[PDB]
């Protein structure tokens, strides 16, 4: 698994893989790792397919709740900590995730927050959560500008996600982006990697190494 | 979660064209040493029902007082309890199947393999295992334990599928089961030489038979056996 | 933990009309870091081919000994070796090892330059032979092997069919498999020519 | 397994069940559990099977190496071969023997080895898991000097006793007598002993 | 473990491998040099187990300097590899193996090509672009595959390079303490004493 | 020490056609080296136009199956008999095999119908609740065999046009359920060859407008 | 596996199943179990098969040399003492559970031999995870004074009883026949009731459906 | 342990060995493994002498209890008490109990309820460790409806046997009558059992 | 662990705590800020298990502002340490211990004098010149052993955890990327945010 989200001037950018296994055996390469768990909020997941899917649709709920009692649209931290808290309930027994809670709010602004199952809540700019992680991270981390185009933007986040697919046997299938603006996510495709590093690799003139 | 102490082996069973058999042995086994004889593990209900148990005894003989109980509680403002609300052998089946799941999911289960074999009110003939995990399933062959492994072959060679049944009479059947209680007295070392075995017809209704033996067993060939190789005398 | 895990890769060959074919992946791998898109697991000596699946460190080591005997063995028989004879040195060289065996997984493709019949078969990591009339299939993705082979397969194919064939049968299997994959090469064999080809897959 | 051997007036008796398992499983009901090292020396094995073969076929290559040499083995000897083997390998043996010969100066003997590779001389001997059930039986109704016909029957009682507690025993009831007269094989059916 | 990275260009081949010499709780030392010269045109790196390490590494040495004078020849750098890739296979099947990892850049003057082997402790041989052992790649590939090139030149693998050696040190929870980076072409083995900010 | 799970063997696979769908599974049910039954169905109609197969622990795949069905009944009464919708059948078995996360339902649940458009439809369970939908989704024992073929032959993958020089993809017509019902018995008849568990005979269950429909094929029995 | 011997009035029969595994996977369909210790000497081979196989051969290399040597025809105990302490030197290591049959001067024999070096006999054997359903099927219908004919027959059913019953059996059933005064006679595939049924589809692909990257002859000739 | 209980013509006798160890260790050696749980119903105790104890205790009182309500209990409802404690907290005990009374209907019963807490009704039960040993000698010389001096006999000798090759038994051998004329104890020492 | 060290000078207490936030093979953040103002003029840092440790600081923060305005008064420093002491007591022998370390720096108003205590998860509580939890202190107690003087300028604090700090970069295995430091005295708590290069 390969998921990251990154901060910009344009908001912000949310890719994934779409690859499950079990072992060494591919379960599918057409999952879904993004929960849009309303018009204005992305969570990623990585780590329990069940863990992540349930609590983050759970948490959809919550937020729905807290804007029919308080008529106002719920806060990326109250998002965010409304599942750490939950998470931190069942600290010790077993639960596996590590999440991206994504939000642009008038008041915050653009704004991510990591979540995992050990009760870790950060507030950061970019994240990169999965066996592909690091992969991505090399990428993002030399391409990364806060001034980037919206349009960059998502080549960055969709060529962070390919690095990764390239390298992690447990990361592919295909790339699915995603934008979020203060109005909300906009979906923005979803691009099988098997033709996305053909197209890449010429376009680019990168991965030089496999031969084409 | 326990470990079973004294325990019944095989419990087989078939169906033929007009009803079902089961049959079981005496004993009651402790470890290796064949500690009780007197042990009847074919418990009848009603006159459409017998069913077989395998494993733990004293699980065995709390099932049995839950089978009493059935009988009795189903009979209490029960006008038709010896008629159109009968215990039907299907409902006694899905009663023990329902305990086996639930005592297993509390991680307390009743050590047992059960065979339900009766014949419905409608004529139907009815087999259907249950054992200690809650699994569950029909054939129209059913043994457990050592009996599965050796006593299915040979009753499959009668019904290897449905249509078989009614081409099976009761002389064919029971034939097949007493021969196959003879093989599993030859090869399992848990195994009695007394046994005990039920028919359930839909005509002739519920026969016992009680103090049964394996007869007509071949041991003569064993005075040529001497050595293990090369011995000759 | 597992050796034959650590690496990845599978094998794949096939018989058809006067005709044999051999596959491979090109990945290797360290658990989930793909290492090299270019580690071909298909070697000959002569006429013969092998496959080996498995430890890296090991199919490596079991070519150059064959390489080795094969060697040998043309110097004295002074005859290349044939596929039906290799089978049975690949078999004793493997048993050798009983109790401190090659983590491999051998398959030998070939036709016997005498009776001109097609000749495959595949190995445990002991020797134990399994002489196949239809496919072999050997890796990390042989369940899925034999699945593909199982169903896309039939008897006395041409040259350029079983190429088809063999090729789905390794691509799809591969695709299933998170160390399999990173390139392809199919090898077709025929008494007198043998084409290799590398085919075009995902390389994720 | 049930084994046991027995002295009585005119020599010895050797008597065995025939089961051997593999777990519940009964993997052959008529073996052969009475063993011949030598014309008049003859064993009963209990413990592995694999193990009791191998000891047996090693005593009797030397015992005839002996007897090439030596002239024909007392069976003390031959209990002192079984001995050292079942001793000096005790780490790496499961064997349970009764060893049994009969001499003409010392008439019958019955030498019992258990698991450690000790050796004791006695005038009857029980093994096996089943021999747990007849301690009380045996040493109620042994007696010294038995006829053969009378230790025919002590060991045929105690036997079907072991064979009806000890589900590791089993099948037929089997028998070698050893007296000056010669070698005599015996062999009981269930029919038979089971009602006593 | 340490950091061992290779880079293989136009002309040459290029060894990154870090300083820090870790044993428990302390930094013991934060210049060493994880490299041996097995020929004039062939280096070696290596990271794994404490003593095994360097011992192993020396020992190659020795072993390619006794063949070097036997013959009076330089092994080409494929031979050598396959020199240590048996000697590591062999390592892996005995009492105690060699727990050590390698890398081998040399300058076949034959060919007039750079080479560069990667070879972990279980005699895992392969012919590379660039590779590194441990953690290593996992920071570092997605650099590696996306700007390398062929044609490269000396001066643009060192700052391909150093792109990797900063994302190490953004990312990785250890502190390496920097890498030592050697050069291997036509002319030799040269050291690049200025990297602490190139 | 007890163990409170068992395999019972088995595969199933789920297809999704057009406007069809269908959801087949052997019938052999087996413990270790024994078979228990050439028959004993694992496929059932749950009303409301809905298959569902919970392959595994059958213990677990009975009472999941079971505790469905029980659910469907229930919304009916509290819901004006209103008719359950694949999808919303889908949330619900999510909920019931999340609650058992700590003790899961040993199986891998399948379920097809025809979504509120009419067209096919098939949604594949995690054990313990995480699910997709998906065009086909095998399950069991030979899932790793039946897959690949499954890429191959439905989603066209790796196939391009002749010629093309696999520049162009093998265009994605769509099967009808003629077509699809004989990928699921040669998946079946391969998978009877090289896994031990699967035989005895496929049970097919079919989804359409028109209802539930099923069909029978035996297998070998060795 | 299941792998049987029965003697009969003039000599021995032994049979077994073709069915190899690894796991719940079946590697091989049709492998040959029954091996040749030398010609009237044949042993049906269960456990495993590198094993089997190898020790099977180890014997019978060293079973002709010995003929060689002593200008004798070999003898079934003489394969029978050479096996099992091999075998027993090996404590079960070597995984190899065999009946071992043949004629020789002394007459028709029929052993067993088990991995740790044990051996038995009998006018009836099996081995293997079908040994169960076979000797089922041997205590029931075996007696003495059998024929050749009856003999196959009963071996052959014993095998049945496997492949159909035991999942660690199948596919086909082979025998070899040892008679006294004649050669012995190997019936490769004597039963082979596991013929798989015509495919539902032909799944050959159109020409240049693959796609190609790079294209090359490989030399063969030195 | 060695424990027993048999009926007889006239009613049944319970007889049991009075030793207690705690390893090797003889914790006790005149130990009374014979408790009355009512007037005629007594039990003989084997396993855990704590929990055999409790279990004992509270039977007695649920049978007190029994009493003051419906009456002196059957031989059948003191054995379903046993059964009750035994079989409902089988993880967290070690018991094997043989409950033997006397009722003028019934006259003498025996129900043995070894570890898991089934329940058996037999003619004559032994148990403990001890009674491995004498399941031969017993199952030889029981017979049914024995005068009182026979059952003595035949418990007298049964012990011996038990005594004589368990380690874990010893001591002096009790026996309890029970019969219409009312309760006898008897008890019989290591010079006489042992030379017979 | 993370790096937390606190040193009381002669009118302030200072605490200099890690931004790494590592988890496993990645760090995740090199701004993380450690710390969580309880009132006013009492400051807490803190060490331990990922979860815990914040949801442990909050909770006392929390608690501590709640007596702030239902009393409306700032409660001591010690007063403060010893209602955390008491919480970390009960927590070690309940179901899930709280696994966090902390470092309570305040300024008691009416003594006029700073404070600093020193609190593991058992709920072991000492007052303390100056003090650390986990490795810290021993690479950095010797120094403070040597240079501390009750009488130190808030200044001279400073230069001597800067010493503190370049003895754990130079001899720690692990790169914490820098500490983030506060300062607590009489007019409540202020962030160093220059000492990236001070
Ligand atoms: C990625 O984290 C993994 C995905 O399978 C799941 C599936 C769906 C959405 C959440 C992430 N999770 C894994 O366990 C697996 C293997 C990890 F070693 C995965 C492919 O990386
Ligand atoms: C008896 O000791 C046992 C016999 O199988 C062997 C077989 C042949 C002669 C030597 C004794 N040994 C056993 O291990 C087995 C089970 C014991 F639990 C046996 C039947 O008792
Ligand atoms: C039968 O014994 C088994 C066979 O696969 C081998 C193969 C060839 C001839 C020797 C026997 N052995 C096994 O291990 C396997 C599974 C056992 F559970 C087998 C099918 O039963
Ligand atoms: C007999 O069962 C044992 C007796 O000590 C107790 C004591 C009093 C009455 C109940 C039985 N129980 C033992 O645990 C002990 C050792 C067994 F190895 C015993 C002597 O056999």
């Amino acid at each position: 698994t390969t998921t990251l989200a990154f901060r910009f001037q344009g908001g912000i950018i949310v890719a994934v893989d779409s690859r499950a296994t079990a072992g060494n055996w591919v379960a599918s390469q057409t999952v879904k790792k993004v929960i849009e768990i309303n018009p204005f909020l992305l969570g990623t997941m990585a780590g329990g397919a069940a863990d992540c899917q349930f609590w983050e649709t759970w948490l959809g709920s919550q937020c729905r709740l807290h804007e029919l009692r308080e008529k106002e649209r719920i806060s990326v931290a109250a998002a965010s900590k409304i599942l750490s808290n939950l998470v931190y309930q069942y600290k010790g027994a077993g639960l596996s995730m590590g999440t991206m809670i994504c939000g642009y709010t008038r008041k915050e602004g653009p704004t991510i927050y990591y979540v995992d199952s050990d009760g870790t809540r950060l507030k950061g700019d970019i994240f990169c959560v999965g066996s592909g992680q690091t992969f991505a991270y090399g990428v993002l981390d030399s391409n990364y500008k806060w001034d980037l185009s919206v349009e960059d933007a998502l080549y960055l986040g969709k060529r962070s996600i390919l690095a990764a697919a390239h390298r992690d046997a447990y990361s592919g299938g295909s790339v699915n982006l995603y934008h979020v603006t203060e109005d909300g996510w906009i979906y923005h495709g979803n691009h099988d990697v098997g033709e996305l590093f053909w197209k890449v690799k010429e376009e680019e003139g990168s991965f030089n190494n496999v031969i084409g | 979660t326990q470990q079973p102490i004294v325990t019944g082996t095989s419990v087989i069973s078939m169906k033929y064209d007009n009803g079902v058999i089961i049959a079981a042995d005496n004993l009651g086994s402790y470890g290796s040493l064949l500690r009780f004889n007197g042990v009847e593990r074919l418990i009848p209900v009603g006159d459409n029902t017998v069913v077989g148990i395998s494993g733990d005894i004293s699980d065995m003989q709390h099932i049995e007082r839950l089978l009493k109980d059935l009988v009795t509680e189903n009979a209490y403002d029960n006008p038709l309890a010896d008629a159109e609300e009968a215990l039907e052998p299907s409902y006694i089946f899905e009663y023990l199947a329902t305990v086996m799941y639930q005592r297993r999911s509390k991680m307390n289960p009743l050590w047992n393999a059960i065979i339900v074999a009766g014949v419905q009110s409608n004529g139907d003939q009815f087999l259907r295992y249950v054992n200690l995990l809650g699994v569950t399933y029909s054939s129209p062959t059913l043994a457990t334990g050592f009996g599965a492994h050796m006593a299915n072959p040979l009753l499959r060679k009668v019904v290897d599928r449905e249509s078989d049944i009614p081409k099976t009479t009761v002389q064919v059947a029971e034939e097949a089961i007493v021969n196959a209680m003879r093989v599993l007295y030859y090869r399992d070392a848990r195994s009695s030489r007394n046994f005990s075995l039920a028919i359930i017809d839909k005509n002739t209704g519920l026969t016992f038979k009680k103090n049964l033996q394996v007869e007509n067993m071949k041991w003569d060939f064993a005075k040529d056996i001497k050595g293990y190789g090369t011995q000759k005398i | 933990s597992d050796p034959s895990s650590i690496n990845g890769g599978i094998v794949v060959a096939m018989t058809g009309k006067d005709c044999v074919a051999i596959a491979c992946d090109l990945r290797l791998g360290s658990q989930s870091l793909g290492v090299s898109n270019k580690f071909e697991k298909i070697f000959h000596y002569g006429h013969v081919f092998l496959g080996i699946t498995g430890l890296a460190t090991d199919v490596t080591t079991l070519n150059e000994m064959f390489r080795y005997k094969t060697n040998l063995y043309k110097l004295k028989e002074e005859r290349a070796i044939e596929p039906e004879t290799f089978t049975q040195l690949v078999s004793s060289s493997l048993y050798e090892r009983r109790f401190g065996p090659y983590f491999v997984g051998p398959v030998v493709a070939g036709i016997n330059s005498k009776s001109g019949k097609p000749f495959i078969a595949g190995f445990d990591l002991i020797g134990c032979i399994d002489e196949a009339k239809d496919f072999i299939v050997s890796g990390t993705a042989s369940d899925q092997l034999f699945g593909m082979c199982e169903s896309l397969y039939e008897p006395n194919l041409e040259p350029e069919d079983l190429f088809e064939t063999i090729s789905q049968a390794l691509l799809n299997a591969a695709d299933r498999d998170a160390l399999s994959g990173w390139g392809a090469v199919v090898y077709i064999i025929k008494k007198d020519e043998v084409v290799k080809r590398y085919l075009k897959m995902r390389q994720d | 397994t049930s084994i046991m051997a027995v002295t009585f007036k005119d020599g010895v008796i050797l008597g065995a069940d025939s089961r051997t398992t593999t777990g519940a499983y009964i993997a052959n009901r008529v073996t052969d559990k009475l063993t011949r090292v030598h014309d008049k020396i003859w064993c009963c094995r209990s413990g592995s099977a694999a193990d009791t073969q191998a000891i047996a076929d090693i005593v009797q290559y030397h015992l005839e190496l002996y007897t090439s040499q030596y002239g024909t083995p007392s069976t003390e000897t031959a209990a002192s071969v079984f001995k050292e083997l079942c001793y000096e390998n005790k780490d790496n043996l499961t064997a349970g023997i009764i060893v049994a010969g009969y001499d003409d100066k010392n008439k019958g003997e019955v030498y019992t080895i258990p698991l450690g590779g000790s050796v004791h001389k006695l005038p009857y001997a029980i093994a096996g898991s089943g021999s747990t059930f007849i301690y009380g039986y045996c040493d109620k109704n042994f007696r010294e000097n038995m006829s053969k016909e009378e230790t025919v029957d002590f060991i045929k009682h105690s036997l079907s006793q072991a064979i009806k507690w000890d589900g590791s025993s089993g099948g037929v009831i089997r028998m070698v007598v050893l007296t000056a007269a010669g070698v005599e094989r015996l062999i009981f059916y269930p029919d038979e002993y089971e009602q006593l | 473990m340490d950091i061992i990275l290779g880079i293989r260009v136009q002309d040459s081949v290029i060894l990154a491998s870090s300083k820090a010499v870790t044993r428990g709780i302390s930094v013991l030392k934060d210049s060493d040099d994880k490299t041996r010269q097995l020929s004039p045109h062939t280096l070696m790196s290596f990271a794994g187990e404490a003593g095994d390490t360097v011992q192993f590494a020396e020992y190659i040495q020795a072993n390619i300097q006794l063949y070097s004078i036997r013959e009076d020849y330089e092994l080409s750098p494929q031979a050598v590899s396959s020199f240590v890739r048996q000697e590591l296979a062999k390592s892996i099947r005995s009492r105690r193996p060699y727990q050590v990892n390698v890398l081998i850049g040399g300058y076949d003057k034959k060919k007039n090509k750079p080479e560069l082997y990667q070879i972990d402790y279980l005699g895992t041989k392969v012919e590379l672009p660039y590779g590194a052992h441990g953690y290593s790649g996992f920071y570092t590939f997605s650099l590696l595959d996306h700007h390398y090139r062929p044609d490269m030149t000396t001066e643009e693998g060192l700052d391909l390079l150093k792109l990797c050696v900063q994302e190490l040190e953004k990312r990785m929870p250890m502190d390496f303490k920097g890498v030592i980076v050697k050069i291997v072409d036509k002319d030799g083995i040269r050291q690049v004493d200025d990297f602490q900010a190139q | 020490q007890f163990n409170p799970y068992g395999d019972n063997g088995g595969t199933i696979l789920g297809i999704a056609g057009e406007d069809f769908a269908v959801l087949a599974g052997d019938t052999r049910n087996i413990t270790d080296y024994s078979i228990n039954s050439r028959y004993e169905p694992k496929v059932f109609d749950c009303g409301d136009n809905i298959v569902m197969s919970a392959n595994g622990f059958a213990a677990d795949g009975d009472a999941l199956v079971k505790r469905f069905k029980n659910s469907v009944k229930w919304y009916h009464f509290d819901h004006n008999d209103k008719k359950l919708s694949i999808n919303s059948a889908a949330r619900n078995i999510q909920h019931l095999l999340y609650g058992k996360r700590f003790f899961p339902y040993y199986v891998h649940t399948i379920i097809a119908g025809l979504d509120e458009d009419g067209k096919g439809a098939v949604y594949s369970f995690d054990p313990v609740g995480s699910y997709e939908r998906e065009q086909c989704r095998a399950g069991g024992a030979a899932a790793s065999l039946i897959m690949p073929f499954l890429d191959n032959q439905v989603n066209f993958k790796n196939q391009y046009e002749p010629g093309t020089n696999g520049k162009v993809k093998k265009p994605l017509k769509y099967l009808s359920v003629e077509e699809v019902i004989k990928l699921v018995r040669d998946s079946f008849t391969s998978a009877t060859e090289r896994h031990i568990q699967v035989g005895d005979g496929l049970e097919i269950l079919i989804v359409t407008k028109d209802g539930v429909r099923k069909e029978f094929y035996e297998l070998k029995r060795d | 596996t299941t792998i049987v011997g029965v003697k009969f009035n003039n000599g021995v029969v032994i049979a077994a199943d073709t069915r190899s595994t690894q796991g719940p996977i079946v590697a091989d369909k049709n492998c040959a179990k029954l091996h040749r210790i030398s010609p009237k000497i044949w042993c049906a081979g269960a456990g495993t098969a590198a094993d089997t196989e190898a020790v099977t051969q180890l014997i019978g290399s060293n079973i002709e040399l010995h003929s060689l040597y002593t200008s004798r025809e070999p003898r079934v105990v003489s394969a029978l003492q050479m096996l099992k302490q091999h075998l027993f030197k090996y404590q079960g290591h070597i995984g190899a559970y065999l009946i071992v049959a043949g004629v020789d001067p002394t007459g028709s024999h029929l052993f067993s031999i088990h991995a740790h070096g044990s051996t038995d006999v009998g006018y009836y054997l099996s081995l293997g995870s079908g040994s169960l359903a076979a000797m089922a099927v041997l205590e029931s219908h075996w007696k003495q004074d059998l024929t050749k004919e009856e003999a196959i027959k009963l071996a052959s059913d014993a095998i049945q009883a496997g492949i159909w019953n035991d999942l660690g059996s199948g596919s086909n059933v082979d025998v070899c026949v040892m008679e006294i005064g004649k050669d012995a006679e190997y019936l490769r595939n004597y039963l082979t009731p596991n013929v798989r049924e015509e495919k539902q589809k032909s799944y050959k692909f159109p020409r240049g459906t693959t796609a190609v990257l790079k294209e090359s002859i490989v030399n063969i000739c030195d």
